[PDB]
Parts: structure tokens; C-alpha cells; sequence
């Protein structure tokens, strides 16, 4: 039943007597469960580290995962590109999927576009598929460059992308001079991450590689930026506003901030600004290149220092307070340009902020996952404020990458109860949460399970959620802040510190039984 | 608009097309005509999609493995291949359930074998062997197991039957096989039909033999409501409260119990005609049950599926079903009085998958809003039939509607809500145009039934007559 | 007892059986407390109508006021000019309090004096401590402007603070040409804003009322702005970028976003940034003067128009969509700058966010407080999301505000159910939202406890506060946020949306009871 | 620095004064040394702050209402006169107890008359009157109101006491006027003493001809503790394993009955002697209840302490202090074990109200630290002379330090750490020196007893060796 008045949706709608009494009925006659008892036994036995211990053991069986598909990163690094149209060769219902997973996540339109191979195609491959995709794209959509990646099926049957690419221009469906930069993207090959670094690359061989011996280093006299896989727009926005403050020429190569994040003024714009094609074409001239996440970024970095012969300097993701000072540093270097005074300022209100709030983040244990970079930056970030990142989960790193983080660790005290994982996944993650509970989790949506978990196990047991990294679908407009940099560091700072004082605040709400610490100031 | 009208810009959205593809979806298509009655003579579905032209679209592991199977709260399914497809797809669809989930149900999970390069060059049949004894190990209140193949599986020549039978057998088990492979079919639509082929050879007879269930004259089951927001459990209150036993949901909070029952009905009740009417024909050719279409969307037709649904029973289910209709009269008058002032003589479009493009249809006239224009992503002529009857004459038709073209008929038609998918519905928005997302219900609902209509009422009035949207334009400009 | 590896502070070392057992030995010995049955009947009884009803008719009695007193705007005021030290004239324990409400506010230093008068001025008045106060407050804390205010004994004993200045400079205390702005602030009338009101027009007048026959209005080709009480650093940040961004020239009339913000970088600051006695000098020759806080700053206006003949406009605070949109479209108006690209596109950004957040916005029932100018914004904004402000609070308003708040009410259906209150204070709406139960409160943190309250009654009837205004004591940062502008607008949108979803996931987070509705994607 | 460099760093610092704050303030600064019993011989203490110097003091009406009164949780202690002194006061202090606020107990909430200028011209005394009712009506369970007098009361000429009495006798209530107004003294100080005198004027004879209570020869009170942070609760926890019973707490946690106990008491442990000196003294004079000052920060002065009471009682209680003492050793040792190496040599400056400055001093030497400064808001010269024996020879003292003194005199020691109030935090900090709070704990706490050395000791170490600080300086400067 409604009240016309006071309307309720499937929560509370279904906690009325008739719905919990139908739904007992449906159970106790149809669903033959479960008695609760073993329920309550089962639920019990996978919080313990007997659990944790066959769970750690597993080799084939994956469980909630930290880590997405290639083509997923081809897809948004093509997106920060000047009117290019992220075209994926291979099978439709993966473009459903990509499209969606960004759309829920930025909460705008994600466009991109398939071939739609289907079973067929396994005979001859899928050439024609790609002339009448080319040719039907640029005629639709209007791109003035199309950049194609690949799903799983085309990988398997062989599909040779420059030859497929080549043949079209050749019989003219998709005239010769028509930018067609490609990259083979196989999803059974590292993450979403090693899809943005092939596709990348591949854009930037696409525009250099033939035009290489009119390029001198540093006759542009400006220094061009990688940002890799990135789902905050803050974090395009601060890097740029910060080397414009510096008066440092720049180029940033992939950058969707804007077809990401158009205005509701009555228009769709499929695409918005984006990396010019003249910016990618004269990159080789630039004094170096600079690359944010270098941890996906290995085979752009051989591209830049093998063909176009720039010295990309060893610099940490920009994240925290040194590696943000280190970044400024080596962009003053590079340029010739000074830090200015507002930066400078910037940096001591950040370690403003670190005094005023030392003392409630002193000590506090977290969980934390995400991609290898953003990862190793909030470890760093957390041993800069005195916490101790206990739990370290990166699904997709690597043990090279894992040794540098365990490196980090040793030159802090707060690293001491540390390990980093590799290789495992929330369904790991959940088991440290209940063996070695930390204060807090640090991670993306799929978080809100654990902690789900947490709870039933009990109030005092419940490690609570704190939404940083991607995908956050289940908070709205979170994707417009920012990690990188000192802006972000405040950021970071900030969300902790409250996120620390919220949950003391509701242990501390208990009238007559805990309010005694229910402090006005704190 | 006119029927001339509409034609003409029909054709004007399709000049921008080269001509293989211009040939190709004028043949999607068409001015409603209701006098039709076969829709072979005036649209085409259910063919692939052309290359390029931004197709919404899924694939047949999301109609296996996200519509069919995923939803069986009790089971454990296996997203076999590469990470994506499963973590794309986790929790993604709100088919809700009621379980302990880690534990007894494992809906919102994303179980996967992670496929790498060695998987690909050697075959992932033994990785899927220790998979899953890795899950009956670490989940063995599991009460049984589905295995969900992507692109790769066939491609590469695995045997998961083989898998399945040898590993069923050793751990007395049901492990079911799904080639649902998204290089299969065309669409969504191939993996019901394939998913609703694996339930008939892998569980739905496993009680053929058996005698102990007690049966009553009134035992029926939900066929194909996946139970979006609680939409099932919204229309089970209601044959209930008529007298009926619902046994079994197809497959929104559907446990494998109740699907192995099933046969042990009296009638097969089928909401999604699309997804789940192999399967019904499948239990009427074995064991004779009869099915019927019906329809819980809106008052009107919710009492009209009541009434038809009781009188294939007696005069008891009859009676029962006149009180329950005397019970909601007033409830959802009191819904239409409040907010069909609100939205008498709104224009809506839609576009969503295989059913909703013409079910919803009735509630929308309940609130007195027209529905302008309609179309499926995956839909079969059979669909479109059933389809011309309910849209009104000179309205829009649109079959595998390409995203090009959907903006452009929404410039021209200027409906005054849209009700699609995620993918849309950023795009419309940004045009000024009140947006309602049809398949997730914008995470709200139920909308089925008369408890759902109250909050589909609520969610068109409080969207379309939203004061945001009288502020797109800058007072300067 | 203490484990040296998990040491416990108050909250939860009391909670260990021998103090729990201690505190019950001493309750029962030594406290005569009231029986539990008769507090929990008390309790129950101060949630009701009938209650309500008593509260409602207090004539002399004030419970947990919203408001502070004059000389607190007067300080923060002074604040805002260059090299200008606040000055309390009369007993110094105010100063004490004003500098500690407003360090635990901030976080950060607060620099004011007293001339510490003691009950032997009664006699004879403050005259002397005016004369040393001020030489003694020159020579050591080397202010280049002193801003003179009142407390209450000063006002009572009725101390001429011009010419006990005059007599100061007369006598040699301090030189002819030094500048010593005064005002009058007695905190038995209005509120803390008032005193702003008071010493903004005490500095206006001393700079401009004896040199206006060289003025010409529009001379300078600047607007001025004038921002009244306001505790949030984004708020005056945000202004003087809009109007940089457009191209409009402005001074900025009390700005203390320097002096509220100092880096920690090795020294203290004791004066930073403000606005400079060459634009106070200089303001009658702006084209005109824009209030951004008009309800508290009628003597400004009155002196603004009856002296610098500058037509003020009748602008409502840039809170919200609409009033962002005016503001704008004014200063286009006065300045000849026509409103740029940028700020188009930011305004668009705001109404995206608003379309993509009115589902969880849209009818939520909210209680809120604050001071006139900061609550009718928020008003504003709130009915343009589509949401209720059912309990509008403002225990410093007046009559004539609230007649302005009621026809904005009127003006939208999501005003319906709303009342405005004058005089009451958080006691008063403590009644409110257990009689009329709103969704959330959005308040200061003295809304805690009412929160604490309501949750004591029940899980079910707790209102959770959202900290949005000043004070804001037990979260850390906030007073870094932006509440006016399309920035403004898209914080609270955020904030607001945010905590609604974070509520519906703890309603929702219960294993096999509710958590049918704990989605991944909202 | 040798004294000859500390006697001319104040040279330097007094400087800048004009001639007669220089020749004030001269008298405020000294040069400890430890030899010297009469402080008077020495510095100058509890006079006038000298105009504009920016003293850190407050008013007699913080020391009555904020210090003293307020805490005591189960009357409702009104803030007389205009808005502000209430509001800037409301839960500013850590005053801890059990109860339910707003029912029962009343300690963070803000009762106020809000002057008008009404009340000013006309007086406040029918306002108050009216006030005491509709306290009456909506705060049933108060068990006694104290008025506490803003700047205005007095000045206008209002008779509170007038008030008090006749609405005590009709409502058969404890109505206590308290003439705190800020105008009074020069500090926190005389508030302290109005406060007491309050006390035994309207309260503590209340029971004077009540035999009933059911006294025993182990009978003690807590005088002086106001609980900040549940300080008073790890000090009792000690007394009463060692075999007392505490009949009463001033005022931390305190309740009205168990203050008209305290006269039934044997003896009268004093913490803060400063602020409940007087009441101790009328006590003895009185009832002939005989008072001694103890010291419960860190575990050397505990231990004395407890050593001290227990010599006061017969061998029992002899007996359980060593068995206290004896359970504590393995806990403090081990703090002092894990902590004192991480601040061995550490230098201290110190500034606090009336007690905490040379109070805390052993806790610090139990660590290792030297307190190289140290001074009082608002102390009289018997403080000064508990002080001089307790602080190292050449240290430095000042009594109601200046802000300009305080930055330059920590510009030259350069301690490594300071402990002061909420006006000092954060200027220190953005100099670089790790700060803490010592009136409010920063949030932490409780300090005494033994399970507060361990908060201590955690609390010195966090903030003295946070990784922050060495953070200050750009890499590029
Ligand atoms: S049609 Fe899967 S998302 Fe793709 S590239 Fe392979 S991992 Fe990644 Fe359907 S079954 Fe899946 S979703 Fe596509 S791959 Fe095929
Ligand atoms: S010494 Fe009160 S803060 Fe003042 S101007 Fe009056 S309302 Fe405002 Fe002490 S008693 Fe109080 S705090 Fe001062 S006034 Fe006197
Ligand atoms: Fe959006
Ligand atoms: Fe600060």
C-alpha cells in the first residue's frame, strides 16, 4: 500500500508487514535457505584468519576486483583529444560497457563507437567492418580524428589494425590524410592503465614518427605533460593552473577536461577542447615531457626518449608535499622559470593545515587501493601526515613497483606495519579488514561492500569507507575534485581529518553513555 | 506532427549517411500505423547493427549473464575470460534480492577468471577446473555455480561443458555451461535465448523424477520480471492477496530452488514476452503448463492482467480479485488525482530494450501523458506487432536507433520528457530536456503494480517539472 | 589502566569496567540523581507539541542562542584593512573570548587589543586607558591604523570615544595624523553583525566625511564591495575572482583573506594582505558601492548614499543560481564589462549539477539557521533545487527580513510548508524538528546537540546535521569553503546531495535487512 | 643562557615599551632563582593588565561562571546580561561529566537573560525574575540555578540578591547570585574567590544540622579538579583503590548534593590551590576539616601524592596505597620506557592560568624534559613561591605575559615545544615550534593521575616529533 502524501520507494516500502510477511513466505516455501544459524556460522568462520589464510591461496578464482580492461583507458585517453571520435575495433556490447562505466562516474555523456564485429567476422576477419566503420563514423559523428583500440575478440582472431587501417584509406573510405592513430589493446593483457599508455603511444608515433628530422629539443621552449589514466578534473585543472602561475609554456597531451564536463546551457557538444593535433605534431619540440603517473606510462616513456630524444626526468606522481615540491622543482629546472610567490605560499598553507590537524591524524590505520601512481602518492601522501597505511592494494601493479613502494615505507617510521599487495583483490582486501582492522578504508565505490561487511559483524568491528579513486558511483560530483598537488593535498587532508572526526562523533553521540567526549571543539 | 511530417524527417536524418548504411536503417524506421498488424511489412529488427553509427546496444553475455542468470541470488556466476566484461557489469543492474551476500547470495559480487596471456594461448579449461574448487571452498553455502563466457572462450576452442559435467559429477553439483560469448547474435536478445536453453539442459529438470513437492490448484510463477528496484516483489503482493501461490520468480531475487519447482505450477505468468518466452514455450511443450502474457504497469492494465490472470482459475480467485482490485481503487486514484494535473498532455519518447518501449505505454496515459515516440534496442518483429497497437497512429518508430539519430528526432519532436538509458540520458539533459532513466528507474522504484505506479507518478511529475530546467538559459544571452 | 601499545583517551578508556563501576559508585553515593524512568519521562516530554508549546511562550529566558555580540563583528571587520590592529575599548576578558571564538573557528591566529578598564573607571571613565592603550598599543604592536570598538562596560559607564581619542592625539598619545576609526558597538543591541555594520561605517566615515569636495562618483572606474560578517576565506576569494575574470575594477572594502590565511613557513604574521587606507580614501570615487550582505548593513548604505552619492543597488546576497545571475548582470550594468565566457560556462556547470543531483534533492525538508543575509540564500538556493525549508531560523533577524523571507517563500511551491522564525533560538528549533521532523539540519556546530537529542529519542527520528555557517569548531577546514557564486552554489549542492546519500547507505547497510537497497550506483 | 643572558634578553624585549609599561612590566619578568622562598623579593603578580599590550587574561566572570560554577552539572547556571559572554563560553571548557544534557544536567547548554537595551535603562531584575520561572517550567529536573553577573549588573544597579532570595522561598529552590562581573579584579583570579564565597554563602550550609549522612573515618573530597578531558575521574579511580571514599568533586563532574556533603568529610584533598584556596580555608575554619594541596601529574608526583594522603589515615590505607603504587609501576614504566627516549633533553616553555605551570613540571622531568620557562595569567605571589623551588635555577619567569614578550622570548630560547591556550597555538606552530594545548589538552586527555601520564606522554611525542615540522622550509629557499 501508498499514502498518496508520503510515497516510499523500495526502501522503506518493503519493511511494511504485508511485504516482510509475503517475503518470509516466499522463502520458508521456495528458496529451501540456508537455516540463519549456519548462515551466522559461514559469515562468522570468513572474517577469521583461518579464512584469510585459503583465500590467500587462491591461483585461478578471482573475486571483486580492483582493475579494469584495456580499451577502457584506450577510450579515455582518446576522449582528451580535439574532436576525436574513441572508436574500438572488435564487439559492440564492450563499448555498452565503457561508455556506461564513465557516464556513471562523471555523470556526463561518454561517446565512443564500435564495429560491431560479430561471430562472422572469425572467418576473414574484421577489414570490412573497419572501412564501413571509418567511412560511417567520420560521415555520423564528423570527428577530425579517430582513434581505434581493440575488445578481446578481435585480439584472439589477429586482426592487423595498420593494415586494416592502411587498406581503408587505400580504397578511399576514409581519405589519406585523415588522422587514424591505433593501438592494440588486448584486455587479457595488464589493466585499463596499459590501454591508455598503447593508446597513447600510438597517437603519439601516429603524429611524430615520419616527421622527425626537422625537430629540434627545446625550440618550442615549452614542456609537454602526461597525465595518464585520470578520472578527476581537478587534477588536469590544478597542473595546468599551476605551471600557467609559473608562466611555464606547456602542452598537455590528452586532456578531457572539457568534453568531461560541458555546461547545460540547451546544446549537447559531443566534443570539447582537447589536445590539438598541432600540439601533438609539434611535441618533439618541446625542451622535455614530463609524465605524471609514470608507473603505466613505460612504453610512452621509451617512445619520448627513444624517438624524440627527451630527457624525462625520474619524477613521482605529484602528489603530497615533496613530490609536489620535487615537481616544481625539476619544471623550474627545465624551464628556467622560477617558483612564484603564490606557490610558495600555496605549499605553507598546506603545512598550515598539517599542524592545525596533526594530532588527529596522528596514527591512523588505513586500507588503500586504486592504480599503481595515485596508490603509491596517498601512501606517500599518508606517511607526510603520520598515519600508517597498513594495507597497501594495487591489483594491477607490478613487483617492480611494489619494490619502490616497500622502499617508501622503509624511509618512514609510519611504514612500519605496512605491506603492499599485488596481484589481490577486494575479496583479499576484506579479509586484512577483519584480521588487522585499520580505522579506515581509502578506496573507490566497491568499498561500501567491505564496509556492508564490516558492520554486520559489528559496530565496533565496521571499517568505514572514504570514496578516493575511481570508479565513485555511488556519490554524486566527486569526480570534480582534486588529489595532485598542494590543492589536492588539502583536499586529501581535509576529507581525512573530517572523515576521522565524523566517525568519532558518532561513537561519541550516545546520550548519557559516551556523550561525556561529545566535544563542541575539537 | 503529421505522418508526411514525420517521413520527411525520417529522411532528412538519414542524408547524413554513406549509403550502405542510408539503405540499411531506413528500413528501422517508421510511421506508426496502428491498423497494422504485421510489422514485417513496415520495420526490420533484429539484425546486426552498422559499423560505426554509435549503436546503444549490449552484447549476449550481458542478456545471459547481467539480465538472466546474474539476478539468481543463490548461485554463483562466473564472468570466464578477461576482467572486463564482469567488472563493467557488477551491480550495475538492480535486481534486487534478499540474502547474506558473501555468503548465501553473491549478486553484487564479481566472480571472474581473470584471463591473461597464458589463458588465451593455452586454453582456460583447467584454470575454470581449480576456479572452482576455489569457490567451493571459500563459498560453500554456493548452491551451485553458472559459468559466463566472454568472447574469448569459444574463440580459442575451451570445452566448458566438459568442465562442468566432470566437475558436477565429482562434487555433486549443478555447474551449468553458458556460451553466451558476446561475439554471438547481435544484441542482448541471443543471450536470453541461449541463457533460457542452459536453464532447460542444466537445471530445470533435475526434479522430473521427483514426487514430494505439494502442489495446489492455484500455484503459478513470475516469468520474467528481474525485479529493477523490487518491480517483482511489487506485483507478487498483489496475485497473492488474489488467492494465487507464486512458487517461483524468473529471475529477480530467484533462488535455484524455485526455478527447479517450477514445472510443479499451474500457469506460467510472463511479463518480459522478450527474454523469457523460449523458455515458456519450452514448459508448455514438456509438461504442459500454459502461459500468458500480461502487463503490471499502471492501473489500467494492472487490474485488466488481474482479471485475465484470475479468470483462468475459479470463481474464488474471481472474487478475490475484485476485492483486491476495491482495495487499491483509492490508492491510485489518489496518485492520479495529485499528478495527472501535473502531467495531462506531456509528450514523451522512449527508448529501452525489448519490453518497456510498449508496456509502460498505459501508466504514461494513466497520468494523461502521450507517448510520441518508441523503439528497442533488441527487439524482434513479434515485439513490434504487439507494439503498433498501443502507440497511436503518425507516431515515431525507431528499431536499433543510432545515437545520431535519436538527438536529431528529439530536436525536431521536442518531447517534453525522454525516458532511456545511462548513456542518454547526460545528452538530453543537457538539451533542456527532463530525462527519466527507464531501465534502472533513476534509482527509484518499484514501478510495477499499483505500489510501483505511486512512485513512477512521483518520479515523471518531481523530474519533468523540476525547476532546474526553467534555468538553462543565462539571463544575459 | 593503560596498555602502553593502545594507549586509551577519555572516550573509550571510561568505558572500562572500573570506572563504569567507579561513576555508577559515585552517582548512587554521593549525586542524588533523579531515577532513570523519571529522566527518560522528562526527556520524552520535552520532545512534544505540549512542550513545543511552553518553549514558544519564553519571554526573559534564552536558551543556546544563534547569535554573538556587536564587538565581535566590529573585530573581524578591522580585520580586514591593512597593518590594522582591532581595539576593544574597555574590559579585556572580552577580548579573551573574541580572539578564542574566532581561533577555533580559523584555526589561526587572532590579533586584538584591549585597553583593560577596571571597576575603578567607573568613576572617572576609560579616558586614561584610551591614552596609554593606544600609545602602548602603537609602540608595541606597530599596527599603521588602530579600529576602535566597545564592550559593554564602556557603553553602561557611557564613554566618549571621540573624544577620548581626540584628547589621546591632543595630549600626545599617539600622532595627529595616526589613523583611529571608531564606533560605538553596545552588544545589549542587535547582534555581532551590527558591530560590523558599526565599524565598517565608523572606518568609511573617518576616511572619506571631511574630504568629499574633491569626489567625483565614477572617477576611479571601480566598483566597490562591501562583504559584511563572513567567515568563509572562499567567499571573498571568490568574488574577487568573478570580477577579475570579468574585467571589472573593484575595491574590496574589509578583507581579512590574507591575515585569515597565513602560511606556516617558519614566522608569524601579525598583519597580512587588507584592504589599504588609499582605497578607503579613494572609494567615493568608485561608480558606485555593491553590498553583498545588505540585511546587516544598513548604516552603511544610509552613509554610502546620503555621503558618497553612490546609487547602492538592491541586490540580494550572491547566493544560489538566481542571485548569482543578478549580481552578474549588475555589475555588467554599472561597470560597461560585459559577463565573460568563463563565468557563462562556470553557471552552466552549476545547472548541470543541478540536473544531474534533483532526484535526491527533490523534496527534501530541511531545518536551518544562521545569520539574515546567509539564511535567505540559502533559501533561495534550496527552492531552486527543488528541496523544502521547512524550519527557517534566524534569531538575529528583524520584520522586515522576515517579510522579504516570506515572499521568496511564496513566490515558489517548495515554500509552502515553511515558516520563518525571528528571536528564537536553538532550544526553539530543538521543539521544531521533533514536532515537524525535517530530513536534516543545516546549521553551525551548536546543531550537534540537537542532533545528539534527536537521535536519543530514536534511530528513526535523528536529524543529522550538515555544518554549514559559523561557528565551526569540531570539523576541521571548513571555513576554507565557498558558499557565495556558481562556486558557492556547487559546494552546498554537493555537500547537500552527499549527505543525503551518505544517510540513505547507513539506512541501507544492514546484512540480509535493508541493504536490498544498498546500490553500487546512485 | 646564563642568567646574565636571560636578565638581558628582557632588557632588549622591554625596549619597545613606552616608559611606564617598560617600568610595569620589568617587574613581571625574572630570572629564577631556585634559593629564593619569598617571591616577593622578586616579581610582581595579580595587578592590573597595563592598556593594549594584548595580556592573554580574561575576566571574573570566566573564572567564576566558566571555572568554578559551570561545571557543576545539575544546576542551570545563568549567564546575566548581554548575548556574548555566554555564546563565546558555551562548551568552550573541558569540564567532563555523566548525565543527560538538557534533562538532568545542563553543563554545555546556554542559559541566558540576552540584555536589550530595555534592561539596561530599566534593569533586569523582573526579567530575571521571569527567567527563573520559565526555567522552572521547561527544565523540571534543575536542582538549583546560580545567576552569573555580566559587566552591566552591577553598573546599572540591579539587586540579584533580591531576586535570588525571594524566588528561592517561593520555589523552595537554591537560587545563587553570583556577582562575577567582569568590571571586578583584573582576571580570572577574583572570580575564583567571588565563586567561593558564592559557595559558602548559598550552598554549603545547607546540610549543616543533617546528620544523616552515613560518614566513615576514609572520607575525602576533590578540591580544585574540574575534570578537564575526565582528569577528576583518573585521580578519584587512585583514591579510592588506595581505600578512600570521595564524598565530592569541585567542580568537575560535580553535582549540588554531593558539594553540601563535602562539610561531613574528614579531609579536603587540594589539586588547584589557586581557585579553591578560599573555600578550603573557610572549611577548616568552620567545620575543622583540615586540607592539603597535592599533585597527581605524571608518576613521580602522583606517587608522593598518594604516599602523602595516605600518611593522613591509619596503616589499611597504608597498606593499599603501596599496593597501588605497586599495580601503576609496570604501566608508567613502561611509558616512560617507550617515550622518554623519543624526548630525553627536550626543552619546555610553558604558559598557563593559575596552577598548570608549575604543576605539570614533574610529569615533563618524567620524560626527560626541562621546562625552560614557564608563567602564569593570573597567579599570586604564594603561587610564585610554590614555583621557584620547582623550576631549575636561571630559568625564566613571567607573570601576565605580554604577546609581543612571548613571541620575542621564544624567538631567542628557542624551545622545542610550548604549552599554552587556544590565543598562543598557532602563532608557535607557524614558527616552526611544535605546540601544545595545556588548558584544553587539545582535545585529548585526561593528564592526571596514572592513565593520564600515558595520554601525556603519547600527546608530548606526537606533536614534538611530528614528521610536520620538519616541513616549514621550501626546498627552494
Ligand atoms: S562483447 Fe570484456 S569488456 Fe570487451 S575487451 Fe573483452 S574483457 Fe574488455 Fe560482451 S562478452 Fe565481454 S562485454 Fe565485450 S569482451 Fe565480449
Ligand atoms: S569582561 Fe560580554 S563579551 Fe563583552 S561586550 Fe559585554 S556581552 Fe559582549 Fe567578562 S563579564 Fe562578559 S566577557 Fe566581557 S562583557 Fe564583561
Ligand atoms: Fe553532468
Ligand atoms: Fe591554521
Amino acid at each position: 500500500s501508498q499514502q498518496v502524501d508520503k510515497i516510499k520507494a523500495s526502501y522503506p516500502l518493503f519493511l511494511d508487514q504485508d511485504y516482510k510477511d509475503m517475503l518470509a513466505k516466499k522463502r520458508d516455501g521456495f528458496e529451501e535457505k540456508y537455516p540463519q544459524d549456519k548462515i551466522d556460522e559461514v559469515f562468522q568462520w570468513t572474517t577469521t584468519k583461518e579464512y584469510q589464510e585459503l583465500n590467500f591461496q587462491r591461483e585461478a578464482l578471482t573475486v571483486n576486483p580492483a582493475k579494469a580492461c584495456q580499451p577502457l583507458g584506450a577510450v579515455l585517453c582518446a576522449l582528451g583529444f580535439e574532436k576525436t571520435m574513441p572508436y574500438v575495433h572488435g564487439s559492440q556490447g564492450c563499448v555498452a560497457y565503457f561508455r556506461s562505466y564513465f557516464n556513471r562516474h562523471f555523470r556526463e555523456p561518454v561517446s565512443c563507437v564500435s564495429d560491431s564485429m560479430t561471430e562472422d567476422a572469425a572467418v576473414f576477419g574484421g577489414q570490412q567492418n573497419m572501412k564501413d566503420g571509418l567511412q560511417n563514423c567520420k560521415a555520423t559523428y564528423k570527428p577530425d580524428m579517430i582513434a581505434v583500440s581493440t575488445t578481446c575478440m578481435a585480439e584472439v582472431i589477429g586482426d592487423d589494425l595498420n593494415a586494416f587501417i592502411n587498406n581503408s584509406k587505400k580504397e578511399g573510405f576514409i581519405p589519406d590524410e585523415f588522422p587514424v592513430p591505433f593501438a592494440h589493446t588486448p584486455s587479457f593483457v595488464g589493466s585499463h592503465v596499459t590501454g591508455w599508455d598503447n593508446m597513447f603511444e600510438g597517437i603519439a608515433r601516429y603524429f611524430t614518427l615520419k616527421s622527425m628530422d626537422d625537430k629540434v629539443v627545446g625550440s618550442n621552449k615549452k614542456i609537454n605533460i602526461v597525465p595518464g589514466f585520470e578520472t578527476y578534473l581537478g587534477n588536469f585543472r590544478v597542473i595546468k593552473r599551476m605551471l600557467s602561475e609559473m608562466g611555464v609554456g606547456y602542452s598537455l597531451l590528452s586532456d578531457p577536461e572539457e568534453v568531461l564536463d560541458t555546461p547545460a546551457d540547451g546544446q549537447f557538444r559531443m566534443y570539447a577542447g582537447g589536445t590539438t593535433q598541432e600540439e601533438m605534431k609539434d611535441a618533439p619540440n618541446a625542451l622535455n615531457t614530463v609524465l605524471l603517473q609514470p608507473w603505466h606510462l613505460e612504453k610512452t616513456k621509451k617512445f619520448v626518449e627513444g624517438t624524440w630524444k627527451h630527457e624525462v626526468p625520474k619524477l613521482n606522481i605529484p602528489m603530497g608535499l615533496d613530490w609536489t615540491d620535487e615537481f616544481l622543482m625539476k619544471v623550474s629546472e627545465i624551464s628556467g622559470q622560477p617558483i612564484p610567490a603564490s606557490l610558495t605560499k600555496e605549499r605553507g598553507r598546506l603545512v598550515d593545515m598539517m599542524t592545525d590537524s596533526h594530532t588527529w591524524l596522528h596514527g591512523k590505520r588505513f586500507a588503500l587501493w586504486g592504480d599503481p601512481d595515485f596508490v603509491m602518492g596517498l601512501v606517500k601522501f599518508l606517511l607526510e601526515l603520520g598515519c600508517e597505511p597498513v594495507h597497501i592494494l594495487c591489483h594491477n601493479g607490478n613487483k617492480r613497483w611494489k619494490k619502490a613502494v616497500d622502499a617508501i615505507l622503509a624511509a618512514s617510521p609510519y611504514g612500519k606495519n605496512a605491506t603492499v599487495y599485488i596481484g589481490k583483490d577486494l575479496w583479499h582486501l576484506r579479509s586484512l579488514v577483519f584480521t588487522d582492522k585499520p580505522d579506515f578504508m581509502i578506496g573507490n565505490s566497491y568499498g561500501k561492500f567491505i564496509q556492508r561487511d564490516t558492520l554486520h559483524k559489528g559496530k565496533e568491528f565496521e571499517v568505514p569507507l572514504i570514496r578516493i579513486g575511481f570508479p565513485i558511483f555511488d556519490r554524486h560530483h566527486l569526480h570534480r575534485s582534486t588529489t595532485l598537488g598542494y590543492e589536492g593535498a588539502m583536499q586529501i587532508l581535509t576529507t581525512l581529518v573530517n572523515s576521522i572526526l565524523e566517525r568519532l562523533d558518532e561513537e561519541t553521540r550516545g546520550m548519557q553513555a559516551t556523550d561525556y567526549n561529545h566535544d563542541l571543539v575539537r | 506532427m503529421s505522418r508526411e511530417e514525420v517521413e520527411s524527417l525520417i529522411q532528412e536524418v538519414l542524408e547524413v549517411y554513406p549509403e550502405k548504411a542510408r539503405k540499411d536503417r531506413n528500413k528501422h524506421l517508421a510511421v506508426n500505423d496502428p491498423a497494422v498488424t504485421q510489422s514485417k511489412k513496415c520495420i526490420i529488427s533484429n539484425k546486426k547493427s552498422q559499423p560505426g553509427l554509435m549503436t546503444i546496444r549490449g552484447c549476449a553475455y550481458a542478456g545471459s549473464k547481467g539480465v538472466v542468470w546474474g539476478p539468481i541470488k543463490d548461485m554463483i556466476h562466473i564472468s570466464h575470460g578477461p576482467v572486463g566484461c564482469g567488472q563493467y557489469s557488477r551491480a550495475g543492474r538492480r535486481n534486487y534480492y534478499i540474502g547474506t551476500t558473501g555468503v548465501n547470495a553473491f549478486v553484487t559480487m564479481n566472480f571472474t577468471s581473470d584471463f591473461q596471456e597464458k589463458d588465451i594461448v593455452f586454453g582456460g579449461d583447467k584454470k575454470l577446473a581449480k576456479l572452482i574448487d576455489e569457490v567451493e571452498t571459500l563459498f560453500p553455502l554456493n548452491k551451485g555455480i553458472s559459468v559466463q563466457s566472454e568472447c574469448p572462450i569459444g574463440l580459442i576452442g575451451d570445452d566448458i561443458e566438459s568442465v562442468s559435467k566432470v566437475k558436477g559429477a565429482e562434487l555433486s553439483k549443478t555447474i551449468v555451461p553458458v556460451r553466451c560469448e558476446g561475439f554471438r547474435g547481435v544484441s542482448q536478445s541471443l543471450g536470453h535465448h541461449i541463457a533460457n536453453d542452459a536453464v532447460r539442459d542444466w537445471v530445470l529438470g533435475k526434479r522430473d523424477e521427483d514426487t514430494t513437492f505439494a502442489s495446489t490448484p492455484y500455484d503459478v510463477a513470475i516469468i520474467g520480471d528481474y525485479n529493477i528496484g523490487g518491480d517483482a516483489w511489487s506485483s507478487r503482493i498483489l496475485l497473492e492477496e488474489m488467492g494465487l501461490r507464486c512458487v517461483a520468480q524468473w529471475s529477480g531475487d530467484g533462488s535455484i530452488s524455485e526455478i527447479e519447482l517450477t514445472p510443479k505450477v499451474k500457469l506460467n505468468l510472463v511479463h518480459c514476452y522478450r527474454s523469457m518466452n523460449y523458455i515458456s514455450r519450452h514448459m508448455e511443450e514438456k509438461y504442459g503448463i500454459p502461459w500468458m502474457e500480461y502487463n503490471f504497469f499502471g492501473p489500467t492494465k494492472t487490474i485488466e492482467s488481474l482479471r485475465a490472470i484470475a479468470a483462468k482459475f475459479d470463481e474464488s480467485i474471481q472474487k478475490k480479485c475484485e476485492e483486491v482490485i476495491a482495495k487499491y481503487k483509492p490508492e491510485w486514484e489518489a496518485v492520479v488525482a495529485k499528478y495527472r494535473p501535473r502531467l495531462e498532455g506531456k509528450r514523451v519518447m522512449l527508448y529501452i530494450g525489448g519490453l518497456r518501449p510498449r508496456h509502460v505505454i498505459g501508466a504514461y496515459e494513466d497520468l494523461g501523458m502521450e507517448v510520441v515516440g518508441t523503439g528497442y534496442e533488441f527487439a524482434h518483429n513479434d515485439d513490434y506487432d504487439r507494439t503498433m497497437k498501443e502507440m497511436g497512429d503518425s507516431t515515431l518508430l525507431y528499431d536499433d536507433v543510432t545515437g545520431y539519430e535519436f538527438e536529431e528526432f528529439v530536436k525536431r519532436i521536442k518531447p517534453d520528457l525522454i525516458g532511456s538509458g545511462i548513456k542518454e540520458k547526460f545528452i538530453f539533459q543537457k538539451m533542456g530536456i527532463p530525462f527519466r532513466q527507464m531501465h534502472s528507474w533513476d534509482y527509484s522504484g518499484p514501478y510495477h503494480g499499483f505500489d510501483g505506479f505511486a512512485i513512477f507518478a512521483r518520479d515523471m511529475d518531481m523530474t519533468l517539472n523540476n525547476p532546474c530546467w526553467k534555468k538553462l538559459q543565462a539571463p544575459w544571452e
